[PDB]
């Protein structure tokens, strides 16, 4: 622990995803005083047609 | 409010936009949340990833 | 299907939760041409200390 | 890997919950050939007021 | 009961069908759930979406 | 971004506020999302609900 599920609108680079995995894991370990090795991050991409805010899709913006 | 909706693949983009609009309306009407706070995340699954009663939808 | 996880800041009444569950299930069934009896809705109540927007807790933002 | 979130209606006993963690882990490990020691199971208990079956809450008994 | 199962990609349909079937049974036998009430939702993740101890599975964590 | 953080129960409110702020900063630093779009949901779990390698945390 912790296990972090991170849901992102599709389109980020593989490099951005790797950076996000590194940063969320090290930050969780640092704040919680917990071992880094046990952390888990799982990224889910979601298309802009599949994400809504205020009833409008991210594609509609 | 954040809604994560697991649904099968196969709906077109117009149908997903209607579902997001109508689930958002249903949320505002039923609990009074301001519309701008309502987020809908559609998680589309292939039929091979959907298990109902131990059987795969495929 | 569908299965809806609804994350809500804690504090809603039981009647409000019934209304939400009914509304989301009926809306999802009609739009997606699915049987109503198959729908599932799971509400996750999250205290205002455990939810953040832009790095600030919901409590700090006045709920 | 794998990671399993199990969403349950509140009410199962601690021993049912331990049995579930065990049974779900061994199964995933066996099917996927995944090492047992890497499999994560997380139980989220849902009160009957928060669980909808067919548009009706579990407490309404539908 | 509803199970979201996060898996790395690379497992075939037949393996996923066995997982859905065998997780459903392990749930029926562990907590006494009526079998038509067990939902299993499989989320397949690419290696670039999986972090173990702050490292991406794509880098071979 | 919507981050769901599963963590053992029992952290005090101060630690939770620090975690929420710091994970939000980490997300902005990594992917440059508009910070107001970063939502963090802490999901606290009792030790009897945490399975690691087939064994409960309890």
């Amino acid at each position: 622990m912790p296990v972090i599920v991170a849901i992102l609108i599709a389109g980020r680079t593989d490099e951005q995803k790797r950076a996000l995995i590194a940063a969320l894991s090290e930050t969780s370990a640092s704040v919680l005083d917990a071992p880094l090795q046990a952390t888990r991050v799982m990224i889910k991409d979601i298309p802009n047609t599949d994400f809504g805010i205020g009833g409008q899709t991210a594609r509609a913006l | 409010p954040t809604l994560e909706v697991f649904l099968p693949a196969g709906h077109d983009d117009a149908r997903k936009a209607e579902l997001i609009a109508r689930l958002t309306g249903a949320t505002v009407d039923s609990i009074g949340a301001p519309i701008e706070s309502v987020r809908v995340l559609l998680t589309e699954l292939p039929a091979t990833h959907i298990g109902l009663g131990g059987r795969s939808a495929a």
